[PDB]
């Protein structure tokens, strides 16, 4: 190959090399459009690992009403039923209520 | 009709038929080659780039002679 | 001393870069429909009298129009075979769904159908079920 | 041994092949030889006269150029008169044209105007012998003759033809709509309807051109 | 194969070929592609009669 | 097809029969007797892709999902359209298809939307942002005609200043982006989304998906300065040294 | 009758002669010349040392390349010092205000 005066080896000298939170398998969700549509998350607090026992039993008051009668907790919003941004921002909103509920 | 040479090629024909053609070869080199006389009261653009307005961007330029009339005194 | 070089190695990308001159055919799916949603006409196509054949990019030829600014239409292009015969099935299928019989022209010089109002998704799925 | 001709791209599943009687030139009987297939495509489209009739308009006018002049009342030493040379020129897309082509190579075939031939080698050069041979096979009074190139075209044709103010003779190339209507009935060899149909064929997937095909 | 476009088989005036225009359109172009090869009379009459449809057109 | 049985029934047709269609041609008024009688540049003009318009080229088979996608090929299958006498400057995506286009694929688009980016990142896909000059992109969308022209390959140009900073952002995924937080940025966008990361390397074609051209190689197969025997069909390099010379500065 | 021959152009090469009168000044132009070479390559003939720029043109390019193209090194730091400039007017703001 050729490689030029400003060549990315030059460009970015320090890495010449090809190679250069919340649990997946715990939580479960779903998305369907109802138009309308609602994404949610919905996961077991009570099996909940991943939380401290202080920020779980913030999470089992502040979000009693998002706890079902099982004692999962649910949250669900609608944005928009893709991959990436109804999931992300359900994950992400369980992971805004563990660190409200941290501190 | 029309001309198949142009009126400005018409100068060209003459001067290269009949007795021009006969005309000595140095002193028909020196008729033919022009020199530009060095420039006294304008100067040519230093820069060779400018902004083209209707583009906004830098394009090549032209230089614009002043006319200067040199009288046969 | 040439100052050129000749090798046919590099040559590979140069031909990946020529331009094609024919859209390329669908290329078989192993599951249908395909995950944008196109699938190809049914097999075995149906035996009715008149058949539509899809555009020359495997679309199905139907157009959403709107002419004079307030008057919306669709109109099936590619259609072979009895047109009184689609057309009696259309307006038979649009009835219902429209609650009254459809307004439409026929073309039949040109081998088209013009109906007022916006029906493709309906008509589209219809003609999917007849297997065209 | 009959000559069998297939269409070389894929007809529709849904419409039939379009056949006719391969013919030869080279004996008076020799009307049948063979059974060919034609691209329903090309050969069995709709008969939309109009474009044949907008082709023909076209190729009329847009050769039509006008070199009538006159002097207005200012120029004398007509209030409306002719001004100098004047053209009509207009160009139809090629889409429309090879539509048109398409059309009217249709109505020769279902009018039994159109003989599919093997190839135009004749026997001899004497026009007397087209002209019979046409009455033999009860074609019209004019026959055009197509040829797959104008340089390989037999010698022997060329003379019958280059005599006979009715018979023309044409290359592939050359076909146009003008020419088959004013012709009664059309002779195209086997190697001319490949050679139309790829180019007629070739319509499809019309990428639309930013720069010519070349 | 598209090779030669059938406008390259048009025979005629010059500025004209394969183009066509509005009378002032086609004055203008005829002016351009054998102004040079003019006459001093015709060129002179040739700009008059431009004036007389660049109003015309123009200005009604 | 009855309506061709019926030509056959109809008599021959002749150059006089031919009729312009019905309404074809309006009527015209001639005073021949009394009825006529009496009386902005700066800012660049992307041309973006839909998320949509993405899917069904992959579906259709338009693109080959193998081959990394390729700006150039897009328009040799007539995908996308870049007018010179336009100016377009840049290219762009479009929100449209974002919940219809579940795809992984290498690509390099001018300009890229971060949900995007993270989003075809998550299916696996390599996406980077490259800055190619828009006469140089006119260049690129047209190989041939510079060639026909007789005009060797230039080196690609840089950035202004004023988009410097979007091509060196290291989130941005640019070619002049610093590598060292790349596997920490891949990192970074994973968390966000939550999806388990798919390291690059783990890919057994990981080479042919992360290879790029050099920042001044306008073309992945062409180093900058080449030429192309296009009679011969054949690549041409030059072998001055005057000339390297001319290729670093 | 029998149809005339189709029109078929002169194909290969044509090198203009730059004496005759008629021929056009565009013709005569290096850029011509060079698209004479991109047309036929090799057939053309025309040497390919000669498209690429000349010594004299070599050192053109290097001061054309310095007034116009600066490096990424250089597009860098610009960027610093404007950050700093952009930096002491906000501190400007805050100390007057």
């Amino acid at each position: 190959t050729f490689q030029s005066i400003y060549s990315l080896d030059k460009l970015y000298p320090e890495s010449k090399g090809a190679d250069t939170y919340i649990p997946l398998d715990r939580l479960s969700i779903s998305y369907c459009r109802s138009v309308n549509s609602k994404a949610e998350v919905r996961f077991h607090l009570a099996s909940a690992d991943w939380i401290e026992e202080p920020v779980r039993q913030k999470i089992a008051l502040t979000h009693k009403n998002k706890i079902n009668k099982a004692g999962e907790l649910v949250l669900t919003s609608e944005s928009s039923r893709y991959q990436f941004r109804n999931l992300a921002e359900c994950l992400q909103k369980i992971r805004d209520m563990i660190a409200e509920a941290s501190q | 009709p029309l001309h198949r040479y142009p009126v400005h090629l018409w100068q060209k024909l003459r001067l290269r038929q009949g007795i021009c053609a006969r005309l000595p070869a140095h002193f028909l080199r020196s008729l033919e080659e022009e020199r530009t006389p060095t420039p006294v009261h304008y100067k040519p653009h230093g820069t060779k780039f400018k902004i083209n307005p209707k583009n906004g961007q830098r394009e090549r330029v032209e230089d614009v002679p002043i006319p200067v009339h040199y009288p046969p005194e | 001393n040439p100052g050129f070089v000749e090798s046919v190695d590099e040559y590979q990308f140069v031909e990946r870069l020529l331009p094609p001159t024919k859209i390329p055919e669908p290329p078989k799916h192993k599951h249908y429909p395909t995950p944008s949603g196109w699938q190809p006409p049914r097999d075995p196509l149906p035996s009715l009298p008149y058949f539509v054949r899809r555009s020359r990019m495997h679309n199905i030829p139907v157009y959403k129009e709107i002419t004079h600014g307030n008057r919306q239409m669709t109109l099936i292009r590619k259609v072979e075979g009895d047109i009184w015969a689609l057309q009696k099935d259309v307006e038979e299928f649009l009835s219902p769904l429209l609650g009254k019989t459809p307004i439409t022209q026929v073309n039949e010089v040109t081998g088209t159908l013009r109906i007022k109002g916006y029906f493709d998704e309906q008509l589209k799925a219809w003609l999917l079920e007849k297997g065209f | 041994d009959p000559v069998l001709r297939k269409c070389e791209l894929r007809i529709p599943v849904h419409r039939r092949p379009v056949q006719a009687w391969v013919e030869s030139l080279r004996g008076f009987e020799q009307e049948r030889i063979g059974l060919a297939e034609l691209h329903p495509d090309v050969f069995a489209t709709a008969p939309r006269l109009d474009i044949v009739h907008q082709v023909a308009i076209w190729q009329r006018n847009f050769r039509r150029i006008s070199y009538a002049n006159t002097k207005t009342r200012a120029e004398v030493s007509v209030a409306h008169g002719p001004r100098g040379p004047t053209s009509y020129y207009y160009m139809l897309p090629m889409k429309v044209r090879a539509l048109g082509l398409k059309v009217a190579l249709t109505v020769k075939l279902m009018q039994d105007d159109l003989h599919i031939v093997d190839s135009l080698e004749l026997p001899t050069a004497d026009p007397q012998y087209l002209t019979e041979l046409a009455q033999y096979r009860h074609w019209g009074s004019s026959v055009l003759l197509v040829d797959l190139t104008h340089e390989e075209m037999p010698k022997n044709v060329v003379a019958a033809t280059s005599g006979l103010n009715s018979f023309n003779l044409i290359p592939a190339v050359g076909l146009n709509v003008y020419s088959m209507l004013k012709h009664q009935t059309l002779v195209l060899t086997l190697p001319s309807v490949a050679f139309l149909e790829d180019k007629l064929l070739w319509q499809d997937s019309r990428y639309t051109p930013l720069y010519p095909f070349r | 194969n598209f090779e030669k476009h059938p406008k390259e088989l048009i025979k005629g005036p010059v500025w004209l070929r394969g183009w066509r225009g509005n009378e002032l359109q086609r004055c203008v172009r005829k002016k351009k592609f054998v102004g040079n090869r003019m006459f001093i009379e015709d060129l002179h009459n040739l700009n008059k009669r431009i004036s007389y449809l660049y109003k015309h057109f123009n200005r009604h | 097809g009855t309506s061709l049985d019926l030509l056959r029934s109809l008599p021959r047709v002749s150059l006089a029969n031919l009729k312009p269609s019905p309404n074809s041609r309006k009527r015209e008024r001639r005073p021949r007797d009394r009825r006529r009688g009496r009386k902005h540049s700066f800012r660049h003009q992307y041309q973006p892709l839909s998320l949509r318009r993405l899917q069904y080229l992959i579906d259709l088979g338009r693109v080959d999902p193998t081959q990394p996608i390729d700006l150039t090929q897009l328009v040799n299958g007539r995908g996308v359209t870049i007018q010179p006498l336009k100016r377009d400057y840049g290219v762009q995506l479009v929100e449209e298809g974002a919940d219809t286009f579940q795809a992984k694929i290498n690509i390099e688009v001018q300009l890229a939307s971060e949900l995007a980016i993270a989003a075809i990142e998550k299916n696996g896909g390599v996406v980077t942002t490259a800055f190619y000059d828009p006469r140089s992109l006119e260049i690129l969308c047209k190989p041939i005609p510079f060639f026909l022209r007789g005009q060797p390959i230039p080196k690609r140009m840089l950035p202004p200043e004023s988009l410097v900073p979007y091509y060196t952002d290291a989130k941005n995924r640019g070619y002049l982006a610093d590598p060292a937080k790349f596997p920490e940025a891949r990192l970074e966008l994973a968390m966000k989304f939550g999806y388990v990361l798919p390291d690059i390397t783990k890919d057994e074609l990981f080479r042919m998906l992360s290879a790029r051209k050099d920042p001044r190689q306008i073309f992945f197969g062409l180093a900058p300065g080449w030429v192309v025997n296009m009679a011969d069909k054949k690549i041409l390099k030059p072998t001055d040294e005057n000339l390297l010379k001319y290729y670093s500065s | 009758y029998r149809a005339p021959p189709p029109p078929r152009r002169r194909p290969g090469p044509h090198s203009p002669d730059p004496e005759n009168l008629l021929t056009p000044r565009w013709q005569l132009t290096p850029r011509y010349v060079a698209k004479q070479f991109g047309r036929h390559g090799a057939i053309s003939g025309v040497p390919p040392a000669s498209l690429w720029p000349t010594p004299e043109q070599l050192r053109e390019l290097e001061a054309e390349e310095q007034e116009w193209y600066p490096s990424l090194a250089t597009m860098q730091e610009s960027l610093r010092l404007q950050q700093q400039a952009l930096e002491a007017r906000r501190q400007a703001r805050e100390q007057r205000i």
